[PDB]
């Protein structure tokens, strides 16, 4: 599923920026 | 409304050009613990001597500022945040420097970081996300009025207050601008696709961004992601979006006119400007000066164990502020 897929993804966290 | 921004104009234009300045000082308040970090600073609780008020404070590394090439951004934020004034827009307090640091005193926001509910809860709901969404929208309006582009909104930069209601906070990436803009700033997943292909850009950029947001709160995870940012650019570009099966069909068609590459057709942009978005049948519900009154009633009212209680906010380790007995980059922020 695409939410498992995003759950075990490294970009759950709070996202930085791009400067 | 045409009437309203009018006497808003009105009010930012004499602020923006007489900004407030140099209007407390470090030793009246007392730091109590830090809500969150930046890549140049951190925002802390703090407590007004006083008066006994709480407030969060913005403080930034002049010197860090300076390594990341900042400074124009950081100006634009503090000169363009005291002049402003909308219901869920945090408000600024205070501001002041000192040799190493800058100061931005705002109100505190007990209720937490959207991004916190949102991840923890899974999803909202359509009604749930709506409700966010509707203050957004009026949000932008006010903003786009006064020629302010936005740039980063995220459920990180979304604080829920103590009646539910959202409060938008950091205005790092705003800025005025009447023409169009080349910076390549925001985050990834949130970038539209003119500004990943460095195009120039307008304030469009804003109601793209809102596609995303409004997707991620009822999807529970944004329509364009992967682990590193370049992944999430290309997919972005390809602009395909997928929706859940639970999407309503009313909520798929506003996104997919949000999430539209095409700015002759993308919402928000057109000749009827917002109202194409207000008077989508996905906000058919919904009861815009109601909104803008706060009179409708919130779908979640964050709990409240007492003042200056943080329990809405994760655990940061906290480390000393320390001043320098030596002013450090005193030119390039002289108008701070
Ligand atoms: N993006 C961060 C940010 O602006 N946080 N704002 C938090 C805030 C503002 C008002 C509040 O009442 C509350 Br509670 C939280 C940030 C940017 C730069 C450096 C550190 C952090």
């Amino acid at each position: 599923t695409t939410y498992a897929d995003f759950i075990a993804s490294g970009r759950t966290g709070r996202r930085n920026a791009i400067h | 409304v045409k009437e309203f921004l009018a006497k808003a104009k009105e009010d930012f234009l004499k602020k923006w050009e007489s900004p407030a300045q140099n209007t407390a000082h470090l030793d009246q308040f007392e730091r109590i613990k830090t809500l969150g970090t930046g890549s140049f600073g951190r925002v802390m609780l703090v407590k007004h001597k006083e008066t006994g008020n709480h407030y969060a404070m913005k403080i930034l590394d002049k010197q860090k500022v300076v390594k990341l090439k900042q400074i124009e951004h950081t100006l634009n934020e503090k000169r363009i945040l005291q002049a402003v004034n909308f219901p869920f827009l945090v408000k600024l307090e205070f501001s002041f420097k000192d040799n190493s640091n800058l100061y931005m005193v705002m109100e505190y926001v007990p209720g937490g970081e959207m991004f916190s509910h949102l991840r923890r809860i899974g999803r909202f709901s359509e009604p749930h996300a709506r409700f966010y969404a509707a203050q957004i929208v009026l949000t932008f309006e006010y903003l786009h009025s006064l020629d302010l582009i936005y740039r980063d909104l995220k459920p990180e930069n979304l604080l829920i207050d103590q009646q539910g209601y959202i409060q938008v906070t950091d205005f790092g990436f705003a800025k005025r601008v009447k023409g169009r803009t080349w910076t390549l700033c925001g985050t990834p997943e949130y970038l539209a696709p003119e500004i990943i292909l460095s195009k120039g850009y307008n304030k469009a950029v804003d109601w793209w961004a809102l596609g995303v947001l409004i997707y991620e709160m009822a999807a529970g995870y944004p329509p364009f992601f992967a682990d590193q940012p370049i992944q999430i650019y290309e997919k972005i570009v390809s602009g395909k979006v997928r929706f859940p099966s639970h999407f309503s069909s009313d909520l798929k068609d506003l996104l997919r006119n949000l999430l539209q590459v095409d700015l002759t057709k993308r919402f928000g942009n057109l000749k009827n400007g917002v109202n194409d978005i207000k008077n989508h049948k996905w906000f058919a519900t919904t009861d815009w000066i109601a909104i803008y009154q706060r009179k409708v009633e919130a779908p979640f009212i964050p709990k409240f164990k007492g003042p200056g209680d943080t329990s809405n906010f994760d655990d940061y380790e906290e480390e000393e502020i320390r001043v320098s007995i030596n002013e450090k980059c005193g030119k390039e922020f002289s108008e701070f």
